[PDB]
RNA sequence: UACUCCGCGCCCCGGAGGACUGAGGGGGAGACGGGUUCCGCGGCGCCUGCAUCUGGCCGCGGGUGACUCGGGCCUAAGCGGCGGGUGAAGACCGGGAAGGGGCGUGCCCGCCCGUCGAACGGGGAGCCGGCGGAGACUCCGGCAGGCGCGGCCCCCGCGGAGACGCCCGCCCCCCGGCGACGCGCACGGGGACCGCGGCGGGCGGCGCCCCGGCCCGCGAACGCCCCGCAGCCCCCGGACGCCUUGCGCGGAGAGGGGGGCCCGGGGGCGGACCCCGCGCGUCCCCGGCCGCCCCUGAAAAGCCGGGGGGCGCCGGCCGCGCGCCGUACCGACCGCAGCAGGACUCCGGGGUCAGCAGCCUCUAGCGCGGGAGCGAACGCGGCUCAGGGAAGUCGGCAAGCCGGCUCCGUAACCUCGGGAAAAGGAGUGGCUCUGACGGCCGGGUCAGAACUGGAACGGACGCGGGGAUCCCGACUGUUUACUAG
RNA sequence: GGAGGCCCGCCGCGGUGCUGACGCGCAGAUCGCUCGUCGGAGCCGGGCAUGGGGGCGAAAGACUCAUCGAACCGCCUGGUAG
């Protein structure tokens, strides 16, 4: 010339990561805590 | 209901005042042994422009009197101070413009700005652009002294408080219109996060006393207690009366 | 050649004032990019906001040492005329005072 | 990406390295019914998560 | 790389700071049958235009023996 | 503009027209009087004369 | 080999945390000779890779093939 | 006057925001925008930098003023009696 | 929008033909995310919604090189720590606290955190040519830069009337500078691109013409010498003058004459045995001005200068050295998928034109959930239609009319700014001519005339229908992501 | 000469009408024409802050990861039911 399936397009950042302790992909890259260990 | 903007402002985030890119906050010159006994000189720098603020501040240069070296201050500017000037800051500081000196050795009918309440403090009561105070009398048995403040109240200080001569400059900002919203959001972008304001009788119950019902409304009188507790203290607080009297 | 567009020589394509580039031909009959670096301001007066005459505009510390210097007392931190000043209103101050 | 941490880069390499098939030998020594090793991704497929 | 006068030529090659000259004919062009001598040193590669052949082969057997020397000529 | 100013600046640097003439006729065409080069200089004659 | 051939240089397998002087020192102990410049690498698989290159007035290929690499 | 007949600075504004406004805004503008005497060197060549910053283009000095004009009739006021009674108390000391 | 013939098979490869994407690319590259998808050889059991000899599929082997590019350092908005304080705790809050160094062994100086937080901000220094199957500012060849360390020689300032110049001292205290900063219409300069003419080399077609068509003709970082407008400064001297598109400047010293400084630039010689001239425009960068703000448009590491004090070779030549980590490839990413959705940035030719619009195209890329026949109803997307002209319908919904440019002519009302493209008229192609505007050859534009075509010319494309009134809200702006703008 | 929350209009950013297509979809919100705005109270990227009876709101009970007139996960809990 949504809120839906356009919205999951614009996913392009990594909010949790490996962790040193339990190494379990639940270290959060901006609080710098563990959601599982508690690290 | 939940919590209104009144409560919510109280806890910062985002209501704090933007201070990024400030001169820094705006003070007489300390007091010390120097100028307790005699005069000490300064010269002015340059005359700048305080982000926020309605009126100029002024760099002013002193000698350092506990070592080697100088000592930069920042004041606000009366009207009339120019760049290269000298000033006097002491107990025998002469009565020109610029110069700070006790209250107690200024004549009455003077104008006088950036008061201070209690002395050595470093200024409080007349700082915003066109205001000023007026000496009124003095008192020798009391060792006291009575001000005119630029709401009009009077009030008594101590003899031994500081104040500078003249009027702040900067002054008949409020005489010209802001005529457009994007002037308002320019000048309150300056300061704080206020602005644009909604009405509380266009929400609904749940966030403000005044929402609801099938025609915008007022449900009860806007006159409130003063002692009422911080989620009802809405429109007009302990007020005396209401509306355009008209006369004095 | 028929198409002339390049590619970025820089770590991202981010145009920032850092990142300026010009167009060169190389031997090889080839179009080249090369840095636009920044030029840092000459030294300027303490009393006045001018500019101090005799020193060029690069970092100073690709300057051999007698080229960042002015032969004057206090050459390099105020202008000719400001020095006049200075010693005028000192000398003046001192006899009468 | 293009611009990563030693870390990063060591882990997803052991993933590289683990997926491989049953040896033809090993199969037979230890007389394997199933043949086939589920621990096996596929990129297209997979989200590994490091 | 830089130009450099024949009296601090010989001269360089006297203090032994030269590692290599090589000696071009060059025929063609603004470059008219004269010959370039090019002396390699420690932080630059030096050369020299003698207006005429001829002077190529005293100044070059002023200093034969002295540092290593390369012919080109190329006749193409 | 820059034709006009040319040709003024040219005639005053060969002394063939007084300072007072030349800011005279600078003037004249700063305010648009002048259309062209031919009728400027038949103007200049006309004032010198 | 090309490299060999070429360019006077060795293709090395090292340990991880070793660094390039130690590369060079245990080069020039363990095989006696002498070393102009080291460039490293470390693999998509994890291993570290050491380029070699021999100073000029040492044959490379003489080297390689007594190692029995040739 | 060739353009406008009242309006004067304040065209730049088309229609858009009524007639009071407008008349309070030439006044102002006109006043901010003009050129004073400077108090050092007695040249016409003081223009606004800030709403209460006043620069000379000769001399190059600063001044601290009144917004959109260099001086308001309070701070004249206040310096005459400032200076009025400066004199009496270096009569008697 | 789309394939066909032959080798050979609608889909792979080759040649030939015919088309498309159309420089905001179905082009060439990065950031994020993915994680081996990259390369070579082999294969068709699975998948490649048709086939397959193909493949991002399956098997076997390979592939990412840095003193100069980025990260590691700095600090932003922030986060953490802090003798302690508080709470049943977990924990949360925090300036009032005997809070470190140097030289070198004794003395001297000193109130009080962070090698946390930016692969876009700050930052000491890299260019050319060539080589592989998959890597290159990293390899090799050449030519340079920066920062250190070690030897040998090896010096504690002169010129000018002045602005300043020329050959290079360090440590402490204090005073400064650089780093270091908005937006805008215009105007000027440089570079790259683009076009025109000439000369040299190569090619195509040719029924008729053709010196009228196409392609090629290259020169980096770095070193030394000259030039560099505007700006700022020095000397003589003593004024209605100088000057911009616009301005602006002058007794606090103009014009004139003679000088100095800076200028991301240009020329010459080297690098390297350089076809010659000319011009409008486009993009990027820089410059001096002017305008705007109740808006004034970061910081620190690091580096340097000056004053005072205390000390003393500090440069030249020659040698060595420069650790750690990233680096293949992809819109192969997210939406249950090889999903018409979503997904940041860089480079940007020719013609028509006001135009980076629409339409055709060189370069580069490429024929995508398969084909054949037939030419019913009916649907989806389009086209034309006698006479009438809203009679249709809740309702002119839908479609149609108008539209570029030049000239003529434009009302009531009004906050005097508007209304206004009001309303409404006329012209516009091709060819052959005439005049006007610069410079010591160039360039386009504007105006006028004859002739001539089916009474035709903004010939495709692109591109307002207008008027008279009433209600509501002054106006630009915002809103119920997925039925209300 | 070149001002303006001025006008026509491309990319962008939105989302009027056809109540068009689709509605066992290409799609758990898309496609085509037509349309609004286009120097500003403009648009876009990254970093950072605010946490559930709480936040944030040019205000629609809107939004807070397909979930909002009170999110999601596990447990109390095999909660009670004339
Ligand atoms: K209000
Ligand atoms: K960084
Ligand atoms: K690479
Ligand atoms: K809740
Ligand atoms: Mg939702
Ligand atoms: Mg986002
Ligand atoms: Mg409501
Ligand atoms: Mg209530
Ligand atoms: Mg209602
Ligand atoms: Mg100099
Ligand atoms: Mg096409
Ligand atoms: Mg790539
Ligand atoms: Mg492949
Ligand atoms: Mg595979
Ligand atoms: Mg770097
Ligand atoms: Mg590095
Ligand atoms: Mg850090
Ligand atoms: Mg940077
Ligand atoms: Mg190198
Ligand atoms: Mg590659
Ligand atoms: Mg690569
Ligand atoms: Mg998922
Ligand atoms: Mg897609
Ligand atoms: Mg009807
Ligand atoms: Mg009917
Ligand atoms: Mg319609
Ligand atoms: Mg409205
Ligand atoms: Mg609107
Ligand atoms: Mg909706
Ligand atoms: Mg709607
Ligand atoms: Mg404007
Ligand atoms: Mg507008
Ligand atoms: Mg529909
Ligand atoms: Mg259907
Ligand atoms: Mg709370
Ligand atoms: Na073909
Ligand atoms: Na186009
Ligand atoms: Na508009
Ligand atoms: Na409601
Ligand atoms: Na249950
Ligand atoms: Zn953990």
């Amino acid at each position: 010339a949504s809120k839906g399936t356009a919205s999951f397009g614009k996913r392009h950042t990594r909010i949790h990561g490996s962790c040193r302790r339990c190494g379990k992909h639940s270290f959060h890259l901006q609080k710098h805590e563990c959601a599982s260990c508690g690290y | 209901g939940r919590r209104i903007r009144v409560q919510r402002k109280g806890a910062g985030s985002v209501f704090r005042a933007h201070v990024a890119r400030r001169l820094g906050a705006a003070k007489l010159r300390a007091n010390d042994f120097a100028e307790r006994t005699g005069s000490v000189r300064g010269v002015v720098k340059a005359i700048l422009h305080d982000r926020g603020r309605g009126a100029p501040l002024a760099r002013v240069q002193f000698p350092n009197m506990r070592g080697e070296g100088r000592v930069n201050e920042l004041f606000i500017a009366p009207e009339g101070m120019y760049t290269g000037q000298e000033v006097f800051s002491g107990n025998k500081a002469t009565l020109h413009i610029g110069n700070i000196l006790p209250v107690g050795n200024i004549p009455e009918g003077t104008y006088v700005c950036n008061v201070e309440e209690k002395p050595m403090d470093r200024g409080c009561l007349a700082r915003a652009s066109g205001t000023y105070c007026l000496v009124v009398a003095h008192n020798m048995e009391t060792n006291k002294t009575r001000i005119r403040l630029p709401s009009g109240q009077k009030k008594l200080i101590s003899s031994k408080a500081r104040a500078m001569i003249g009027l702040v400059a900067g002054g008949g900002r409020t005489d010209k219109p802001l005529l457009k919203a994007g002037n308002a959001y320019h000048k309150y972008k300056a300061k704080r996060n206020c602005w644009p304001v909604v009405r509380g009788v266009a929400m609904n119950p749940v966030d403000h006393p005044h929402g609801g019902g099938n025609h915008q409304h007022i449900g009860v009188s806007s006159c409130v207690p003063r002692n009422a507790v911080p989620g009802q203290k809405v429109g007009l607080i302990a007020a005396r009366r209401t509306g355009c009297s008209g006369g004095k | 050649m028929a198409d002339c567009r390049v590619t970025c020589r820089f770590h991202s394509t981010y145009r920032t004032r850092s990142k300026i580039v010009r167009y060169k031909r190389t031997p090889g009959n080839r179009l080249t990019s090369l840095r636009v670096k920044k030029l840092p301001n000459a030294p300027h007066c303490a009393e006045t906001g001018k500019q101090i005459h005799g020193i060029p505009r690069v970092i100073p510390q690709h300057l051999t040492r007698q080229q960042r210097k002015v032969s004057r007392p206090y050459g390099g931190k105020l202008c000719g005329s400001a020095l006049r000043a200075h010693i005028l209103e000192s000398f003046l101050n001192e006899e009468n005072q | 990406s293009a611009n990563k941490t030693l870390e990063r880069k060591l882990r997803l390499g052991k993933k590289i390295r683990m997926n491989k098939n049953i040896p033809r030998w090993v199969i037979l020594k230890d007389k394997l019914k199933k043949r086939w090793n589920y621990k096996r991704h596929h990129w297209r497929r997979s989200h590994l998560k490091l | 790389p830089n130009t450099i006068t024949e009296e601090n030529l010989m001269k360089m090659i006297a203090d032994g700071r030269g590692k290599k000259l090589v000696v071009k004919s060059c025929s063609k062009g603004r470059l008219q049958g004269k010959v370039k001598l090019k002396l390699r040193t420690a932080k630059y590669l030096y050369t020299l235009t003698v207006p005429n052949a001829d002077d190529a082969k005293s100044i070059v057997k002023g200093c034969k023996d002295k540092v290593e020397v390369q012919y080109v000529n190329d006749s193409e | 503009q820059r034709v006009l100013r040319r040709l003024l600046s040219r005639y005053r640097d060969d002394e063939k027209i007084d300072r007072h003439l030349y800011e005279t006729l600078y003037a004249k065409a700063k305010g648009n009087m002048f259309k062209n080069k031919r009728v400027l200089l038949e103007h200049i004659v006309g004032m010198q004369k | 080999t090309t490299q060999i051939e070429k360019n006077n240089t060795i293709v090395f397998i090292v340990d991880r945390r070793a660094s390039k002087p130690e590369i060079r020192k245990a080069f020039e102990t363990v095989f006696e000779t002498k070393v102009a410049r080291v460039n490293t690498l470390i693999t998509p698989l994890g291993l570290k890779k050491a380029f070699i290159r021999l100073a000029p007035d040492v044959q490379a290929m003489d080297v390689a093939s007594k190692m029995g690499l040739a | 006057a060739k353009r406008t007949k009242k309006v004067g600075l304040t065209g730049k504004y088309g229609t858009r925001y009524g007639r009071a406004a407008r008349k309070q805004l030439l006044k102002i503008e006109t006043s901010q925008k003009a050129k004073y005497t400077c108090p050092f060197c007695a040249k016409d060549k003081v223009r606004r930098t800030a709403c209460g910053i006043w620069t000379c283009r000769s001399c190059s000095k600063t001044m601290a003023g009144g917004a959109y004009s260099l001086h308001t009739e309070p701070a004249n006021a206040a310096r005459a009696t400032i200076r009025r009674l400066r004199l009496a108390r270096e009569d008697a000391q």
